[PDB]
């Protein structure tokens, strides 16, 4: 077809990102996957006169043991001009949502000849006994941001009929995926979904359950004892004192009073009636999320994760520190009982998903893990068509006891 | 002999123009030479004369090779290419062979055709004795010796050219590095020799000439660090110059060679040798080798006496990785498939940094190893670690940061890495409670650190030239010193606690170490944190 010209943001140049060493099993997978796409004409081998490069790797889904190729276009997406797909606040409320992989569709459409160069990538060789296998896309790449954009039109068409004949269903496209939500009980939903697949299969883009707003923010509950020790109170006061950054109405003087005097931690203390009121009053303020927090579209979304141990993990999406748009806990997946990275990645995924559903926008992550560790194994358990941004941190001890609530 | 391979399109960096530098007229000898030499490649078609319609110029030199063009500028102006050296294959990653051979594909650089369009930038000048009127000008029609694109382009060319032979003969191993071509196989000599020739003539069929089996390098192959044999690799033993007087610069280079050695021959030490550097005023100042240094320098000559032989990689077997702690922050490891038949070995030194612990450290080792393994063997090692599964479980389940260790197995090879101490999860009944506090004047650096306990006890101390933290920690130090086996210590420091949590067993701070030692001494310690200033 006639290709739409794509260009890089002004001044910017193509990505020259290095490839991470890939394991044996996945090298072949890629090589296999690639010699084939070459035949089909999707990609073409390049030379040395091309200095750009992007990382690639392969992942696997369930019931789909067959390897799937994945490219890290984060840098490129960042340098690619902007365009054009709107976000509905509908699926936020739906009773159920289903995600569909519609990346294939893109490979049909061609990519502007002079932009192709930028899509260069490399299949590495074990022990560098061979030079890499340089390729470059000729079609629309998957996971690239311009792709769902350029394929917009055709997409709209393709759907309109399922659309117009089922305005009781929401359809959201975020890159290689499509989110399909309905309040229709599972029976008609699943069936209506499968029907939708066919509708697409019919055109040839092939497609192989969630529960929105079931995602309610978690409360911060304060412990209750029949008797409180010096220690108990101490821990309690600290908690609140910190918590007063979210709710300015929390007060800690009455309790702080009982703590005057160098007594033993084990020592037991009886609450003065004034401390009983203060506390009771605090329990109230905590019964609901702070007032005045409203999502701003022009600012980045942020997600912090804390390791709580025992397989537990807590998190907070916010734009301004202490004004969380949503917060939550997450208990490890049955079977990751021995490794954090597995868990942490899974976690990173669910959260990004909700972010998408809700604000159709991915959060930048602050990860409680050493970069080295992350970079070595995150791919071994990834399973999304997209890759969010992230940085690595040192969990303040406090923000951790708090959310433990 | 030139060639018939499609040239690679090459252009100058965005918006720059070809080199324009002057020629350094030479002696009667240095010009006569370059007149001959150039008339040679001239006749061979490699370079052709150019007239005045070429405004560029690169400096031509003439050095008598005993027992040359300056493209510095050109190169700056030329585009960038991909990677002319992703990574070198490491010996431990190669699989043995029956026969091996490296061919000096040498001057093939000059067999590969340079993009016609570009050739114009390659213009250079042969001056005049008395700077008559013109100078004899030329340009290249083939990959130039010393040009930015040369390797790169030659690399690819070679690869396309070798794809079909690689296809036909899939049991043969061709490896191209620089201007060499290492080839391996499992054919018996005769069959090997044949294919080589086959190949040889195959290249020659593109213009790339090659040496006769007559003038062709043979095993062992010296591969940067190793002596390569078809069934074994060896650590080309090392030489340490025995001498009278030692200059600084010397000791440096000495500790250099040594540090690289320690990877293969652990046991090597230089602690007393680095000391000879303290205060050094000039790189050429001679130093009196201390007696301890004498005893080290010699004990090292003994170690590096015994060469090291090794094994190659057998895919049909598992990769085993074993680690040992030589000292605080020092780990040695060796990788093998069959006990005592090493594939690779090494060691890591960890500058304590802020605050770590052995387990955390052990963890970093594993990680590093895992990554280089993947690079070399494409897979990762099962591990044999000097740590108790109980020890690990305790630590990891409770650390604030995400961490993991691949399938591993405890190996009782003392000294095992363990947790020097663990803070109690809750207050200790029947234990003195020290409420500690420290403060110092930021400006004056004047401070007081002290405590008071539920059992009446107290103490305080005035500190000259201290700080905004030292005091706080000191507070706790005192508390620890005067406490006895069981203690409860409440502080308001964030820095204090946060740190002690990580249960560090080594720190950059001498102070911290004090506390750590103290902490390890106690039988049961419970540390609690309460907001400050209320
Ligand atoms: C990929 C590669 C790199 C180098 C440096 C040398 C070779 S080789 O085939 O010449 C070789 C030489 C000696 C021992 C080996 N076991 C191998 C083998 N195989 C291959």
């Amino acid at each position: 077809i006639e290709t739409v010209p794509v260009k890089l943001k002004p001044g910017m140049d193509g990505p020259k990102v290095k490839q991470w060493p890939l394991t044996e099993e996945k090298i072949k997978a890629l090589v296999e996957i690639c010699t084939e796409m070459e035949k089909e004409g999707k990609i073409s081998k390049i030379g040395p006169e091309n200095p750009y490069n992007t990382p690639v790797f392969a992942i696997k889904k369930k019931d789909s043991t067959k390897w799937r190729k994945l490219v890290d276009f984060r840098e490129l997406n960042k340098r690619t001009q902007d365009f054009g797909i709107p976000h509905p606040a509908g699926l936020k409320k739906k009773k159920s949502v289903t995600v569909l992989d519609v990346g294939d569709a893109y490979f049909s459409v061609p990519l502007d000849e002079d932009f192709r160069k930028y899509t260069a990538f490399t299949i590495p060789s074990i022990n560098n006994e061979t030079p890499g296998i340089r390729y470059q896309y000729n079609v629309l790449p998957q996971g690239w941001k311009g792709s769902p954009a350029i394929f917009q039109s055709s997409m709209t068409k393709i759907l309109e009929p399922f659309r117009k004949q089922n305005p009781d269903i929401v359809i959201y496209q975020y890159m290689d995926d499509l989110y399909v939500g309905s309040d229709l009980e599972i029976g008609q939903h699943r069936t209506k979904i499968e029907e939708l697949r066919q509708h697409l299969l019919r055109w040839g883009l092939t497609t192989p359950e969630l529960h929105p707003d079931k995602w309610t923010v978690q409360p911060i509950v304060l412990p209750e004892k029949d008797s409180w020790t010096v220690n108990d109170i101490q821990k309690l006061v600290g908690k609140l004192n910190w918590a007063s950054q979210i709710y300015p109405g929390i007060k800690v003087r009455q309790l702080c009073k009982l703590l005057r005097g160098t007594k033993a931690l084990t020592e037991v203390i009886p609450l003065t009636e004034e401390a009983e009121l203060e506390l009771a009053e605090n329990r109230e303020i905590l019964k609901e999320p702070v007032h005045g927090v409203y999502y701003d579209p022009s600012k980045d979304l942020i997600a912090e994760i804390q390791k709580q141990g025992q397989g537990q993990w807590t998190y907070q999406i916010y734009q301004e520190p202490f004004k969380n748009l949503k917060t939550g806990k997450y208990a490890r997946m049955r079977g990751a009982h021995t490794n954090d990275v597995k868990q942490l990645t899974e976690a990173v995924q669910k959260i990004t998903t909700e972010s998408i559903v809700i604000w159709g926008k991915t959060p930048k992550f602050k990860l409680p893990i050493q970069k080295e560790t992350w970079e070595t194994w995150w791919t071994e358990y990834w399973q999304a068509t997209w890759i969010p941004e992230w940085e690595f941190v040192n969990t303040p001890p406090l923000v951790k006891l708090w959310y433990q609530l | 002999p030139i060639s018939p391979i499609e040239t690679v399109p090459v252009k100058l960096k965005p918006g720059m123009d070809g080199p324009k530098v002057k020629q350094w007229p030479l002696t009667e000898e240095k010009i006569k030479a370059l007149v001959e030499i150039c008339t040679e490649m001239e006749k061979e078609g490699k370079i052709s004369k150019i007239g005045p319609e070429n405004p560029y110029n690169t400096p031509v030199f003439a050095i008598k090779k005993k027992d040359l063009v300056d493209f510095r500028e050109l190169n700056k102006r030329t585009q960038d290419f991909w990677e002319v050296q992703l990574g070198i294959p490491h010996p431990a990653g190669l699989k043995k062979k029956k026969s091996v051979t490296v061919l000096d594909v040498g001057d093939a650089y000059f067999s590969v055709p340079l993009d016609e369009d570009f050739r114009k930038y390659t213009a250079f000048t042969i001056p005049s004795i008395n700077n008559e009127t013109p100078g004899i000008r030329y340009q290249y029609n083939v990959l130039p010796q010393g040009w930015k694109g040369s390797p790169a382009i030659f690399q690819s060319s070679m690869t396309k050219i070798l794809e079909p032979f690689r296809k036909q003969n899939p049991d043969i191993v061709i490896y191209q590095y620089m201007d060499d071509l290492y080839v391996g196989s499992d054919l018996e000599i005769g069959q090997h020799r044949t294919k080589i020739e086959e190949l040889r003539q195959h290249l020659l069929r593109w213009g790339l000439t090659t040496p006769d089996k007559k003038h062709q390098k043979e095993p062992p192959f010296l591969w940067m660090g190793y002596e390569l044999h078809p069934d074994k690799w060896t650590v080309q033993p090392i030489v340490l110059p025995e001498k009278d007087s030692w200059t600084v610069n010397d000791i440096q280079k000495l500790v250099g060679k040594l540090n690289w050695a320690s990877q293969i021959y652990p046991g090597i030490k230089v602690r007393q040798l680095c000391k000879l550097l303290r205060g050094t005023k000039a790189l050429t100042e001679v130093i009196p080798l201390t007696e301890e240094a004498e005893l080290e320098l010699a004990e090292n000559r003994e170690i590096l006496k015994e060469p090291v032989h090794g094994v190659y990689y057998d895919p049909s077997k598992d990769l085993i990785a074993e680690i040992q702690k030589q000292g605080q922050g020092q780990w040695t490891y060796q990788i093998y498939q069959e006990p005592f038949k090493n594939l690779k070995t090494g060691k890591y030194a960890r500058m304590r940094g802020a605050h770590t612990n052995d387990v955390k450290q052990l963890t970093e080792a594993v990680q590093k190893i895992t990554t280089e393994s993947i690079v070399i063997w494409g897979k990762t090692p099962k591990f044999k670690l000097p740590i108790q599964k109980e020890t690990w479980e305790t630590w990891w389940t409770e650390y604030w940061q995400a961490t993991w260790i691949p399938e591993w197995e405890f190996v009782n090879t003392p000294p095992l890495v363990k947790l020097w101490y663990q803070l109690e999860k809750e207050p200790i009944v029947g234990a003195e409670t020290f409420y500690v506090d420290g403060a110092a004047n930021r400006e004056t650096k004047l401070g007081k650190a002290g405590y008071v306990t539920n059992r009446g006890r107290q103490k305080v101390v005035t500190l000259t030239d201290t700080t905004n933290q030292k005091t706080e920690l000191q507070a706790i130090y005192l508390a620890l010193q005067d406490s006895g086996l069981e203690v409860n210590i409440v502080t308001d420091s964030q820095y204090a606690l946060g740190i002690i949590q990580a249960q560090p067993d080594q720190s950059e701070s001498e102070l911290v170490n004090q506390i750590i030692e103290q902490l390890i001494k106690k039988e049961k310690v419970y540390l609690a944190w309460v907001p400050a200033h209320k």
